[PDB]
């Protein structure tokens, strides 16, 4: 798994690798209000349930 | 000039500072943490390392017999056996047939090695944290190597910079620890004078030079097989060799907040947690006096793209009329959005673009060239890229402003709610005051 | 066998143990505390030392101009004047009759003996207790080295000990130390790269060899008098002199609990607060056997005198009797009295004599020979003597015994009027109740 945090793997003598997630999702912001939802629910998606 | 700030201790995170003094015009000077380092004060407990039995030839007595002698060496085991009928290559000796005696002795060592391959134990407490920070700002560009205590002044280009203490108390070394060659181990071992036979620490002793040592390895004597002269022994194996296999880990690879750590000395390096205020004595020529500085009104801020990703995703664009043409300071007053730079070339053209960095939806953020003023809003699309090599350039702000779509849309429900509620309200007060007058 | 008991931090106190073990007669320890010392964990912050300003010999050009050259020198200084007609004691060179310059230069430097008279600014933390401890049961003594934590076992006789951390974590030692020789003081000195002039600390250097030197010290230059070759300058005098009269009292003659501060490694010694654990693990040839020991009946225990002074001012006379006769182990069950011997000679003849030390009004104690138990009660008058040249051998408890004199008094006083009282209360009962009835 790689978080928003980062992640690092190190494989064999060569030096160990970073790599970091984006903050990408599906739906589309500034849309339909059902899209809108999509969109907070790709990213924190256990949060925008309760809120909504 | 006196001024203080607080910077996050993040490293390669470019943190720009906004001076504003009453009679000058607005400076801005950006400040890197270019590397970190935090070290633990060690004492240490003990050293070990793989033992070594020293056995010396039996002594045979014919025709009579021994006494054991008691003698001040670790481990030390000593017996005598008697009735022996020893042979050698070309014959029996011990001429007497069965009164003979031998005599076994046995001892332990530290090995020849001990000063090369050895671990030692030490405790860990209160960590002191150095930094090595680059300060950049008008001609100056300079990296120090600064303590972060309120306790250390530098002068770069002037100017004396103290960079406080860390916000948080946070170490990854506990109270006990195990150092052996680049390796740290996050560990509790036994007393000094209490390790066991077969487990770490059954040799102990307290210095690599140190002339005593404590042993406790289950060394037992046994009784020679009959015709043949050898000392047989039996004794538990190096609890040393035992941990080099069953050690378990490291904190070279557990460690949290993604910091490496280095032996030699104990130390963790470039570990993200807290922040650093600073405290800062500018001189007077650092600033440059507001009349030959350019005066800018009509700042207007139109976005042209934005995309919040992790790089500078976001386009920006400046309008303006000036009177001279020189130098103005940018800056960006919420950490919603990051700028790439801090100063701008202003021409009669009228017309200056920059790089922004955000991670929410819409943002919304006050820019300000020289002494003017803007506000900047803009919607911003997701990146489509999945995992990238390098950290973000942003704050990670993800909460919208009021003015964005979505809560646009939340206002426009909510304000019909309330006047539909108002609006009852207002009927009922109405009908109560018509019914109470009657 | 394993037992678990406390001890005072105080240094000569003649600390009894009792062990009581169900199989075999009871056995007596003494351990007393020869020595102590409270250890410091030291952080060099820096060096302070005298300076020395170094002048070189002015340079002056006959019909030229001199350029004013900076250097990297600690506290730089450098000017040039111009119409200078100096004389020397042949007469006057530069034939130019004004138009010609002196270049006039000086700084800062470490002084000669730096190496040798310095002063040094610690931060101080995280102290740690080591002891010598005299230990006596049976037939040995022998004084131990113990670290006094939790974490060393040392073992004497085949009986291994743990002295327990010490209750208290107190230290005489602030944050922020400064050692001149053999003398430590509280103080805060000011940040490194952040020395003022005239006062301790205008020169700080991070350690006795270290190349860099910070110097605040106000060096100024000031134009040569007219013919004349002299260099003149002003200059704040030394903040290391000025400190050395005037850093007032030291903490040598000021720290509390009465114990002795020393310097290099900085410590301090016999200090006495708080308590330490101690728990042992005896083997079984320490015991005697139930068998063995006489067995001692009727015990009864008369005091000839006391005086609850404080050496050993109390007599005790004990009787029994017994089958055969040996050693027996003498313990005080309380601490209101303590007893100065550990084991008692027993005889058939039926007396034994035992000193004990009490500061209490009236004792009340009980008493053990061999496994025998015995009351002793005594009325003690205090000393004449005001003041002696040795410390308090007993506990300083003095709350009297609830049969003594004076408590005695208040029992009877309080049961008079209590029986008035019961009395008053019965009488009102029957008068309400046959009032009630009716
Ligand atoms: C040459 O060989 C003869 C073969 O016996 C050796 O005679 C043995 O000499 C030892 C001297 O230590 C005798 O030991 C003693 O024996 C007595 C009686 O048993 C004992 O009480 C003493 O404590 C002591 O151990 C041994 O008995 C004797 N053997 C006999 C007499 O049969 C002789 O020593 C050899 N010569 C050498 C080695 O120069
Ligand atoms: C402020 O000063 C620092 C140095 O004190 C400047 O660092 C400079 O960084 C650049 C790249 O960011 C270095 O150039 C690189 O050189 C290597 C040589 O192998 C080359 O392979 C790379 O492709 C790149 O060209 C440069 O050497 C370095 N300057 C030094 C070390 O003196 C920093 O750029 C300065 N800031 C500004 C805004 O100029
Ligand atoms: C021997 O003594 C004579 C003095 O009589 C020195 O001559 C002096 O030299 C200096 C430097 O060359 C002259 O200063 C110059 O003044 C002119 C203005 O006239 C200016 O243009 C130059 O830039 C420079 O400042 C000075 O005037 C001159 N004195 C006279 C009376 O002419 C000579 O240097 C001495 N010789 C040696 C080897 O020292
Ligand atoms: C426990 O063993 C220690 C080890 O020796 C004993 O310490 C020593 O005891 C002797 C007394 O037999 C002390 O000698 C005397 O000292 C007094 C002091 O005023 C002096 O006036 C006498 O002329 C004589 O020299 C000796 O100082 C002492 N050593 C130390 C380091 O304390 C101790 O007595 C033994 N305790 C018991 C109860 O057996």
């Amino acid at each position: 798994p790689v978080p928003v945090d980062g992640m690092e793997y190190h494989w064999g003598n060569n030096d160990p690798v970073r790599l970091w997630s984006q903050l990408t999702t599906e739906g589309k912001p500034h849309g339909w209000p059902h899209q809108i939802v999509q969109y907070y629910y790709g990213l924190y998606p256990a949060a925008t349930v309760s809120a909504v | 000039y006196e001024h203080s700030t607080v910077m996050p201790n993040v490293v390669g995170f470019p943190y720009k500072a906004h001076i504003e003094r009453p009679g000058y015009s607005p400076l801005t000077l950006q400040m890197q943490v270019v590397e970190t380092s935090l070290e633990p004060t060690l004492n240490l407990e003990y050293i070990t390392c793989e033992y070594k039995t020293v056995v010396p030839s039996p002594y045979v007595k014919c025709c009579g017999a021994s006494e054991c002698s008691t003698k001040e060496k670790p481990d030390y085991q000593c017996k005598v056996y008697t009735g022996v009928y020893p042979f050698m290559w070309g014959g029996a000796y011990c001429f007497c047939d069965s009164e003979n005696t031998q005599l076994s002795e046995a001892y332990v060592d530290r090995s020849d090695v001990c000063r090369h391959d050895h671990a030692s134990a030490y405790k860990a407490h209160t960590a002191s944290l150095k930094a090595k920070v680059r300060v950049m700002y008008g001609n100056v560009n300079q990296t120090v190597d600064v303590y972060v205590n309120g306790d250390h002044a530098v002068t770069i280009g002037g100017t004396q910079f103290i960079f406080g203490p860390l916000s948080s108390a946070w170490t990854p070394f506990d109270n006990k620890i195990v150092v052996y060659k680049d390796e740290v181990f996050n560990q509790d071992f036994p007393p000094y004078g209490s390790g066991q036979p077969g487990r770490f620490g059954d040799i102990q002793s307290r210095t690599v030079e140190s002339n005593d040592l404590y042993a406790n390895t289950a060394l037992k004597l046994a009784r020679p097989s009959p015709g043949m002269v050898h000392v047989p022994y039996t004794q538990t194996p190096s609890g040393f060799k035992y941990w080099l296999k069953e050690k378990g880990t490291a904190l070279n690879t557990k460690a949290p907040f993604g910091c490496q750590i280095k032996t030699n000395p104990v130390r963790a390096m470039n570990c993200a947690v807290g922040n650093i205020p600073v405290s800062m004595n500018l001189p007077d020529s650092a600033f440059t006096r507001i009349v030959e500085a350019p005066t800018i009104i009509d700042l207007t801020c139109t976005v042209a793209t934005c995309t919040h990703s992790s790089d500078f995703g976001g386009v920006l664009t400046l309008t303006y009329k000036t009177d001279k043409n020189g130098d103005c300071s940018v800056h960006s007053h919420s950490n919603v959005a990051t700028l790439q730079e801090a100063t701008a070339k202003v021409k009669t053209a009228g017309k200056v673009t920059l790089h922004f960095s955000t991670a929410s939806a819409s943002p919304s953020f006050v820019v300000s060239l020289c002494s003017a003023r803007a506000t900047c809003s803009a919607s911003c699309e997701p990146p489509k890229d999945h995992i990238v090599p390098y950290a973000a350039s942003h704050s990670n702000v993800v909460f919208p402003d009021m003015s964005g779509t979505a809560l646009s849309w939340v206002q426009k429900i909510s304000g019909g709610l309330g006047a539909f509620a108002i609006g009852a309200i207002l009927v009922l007060v109405v009908v109560t005051c018509i019914g109470l007058r009657r």
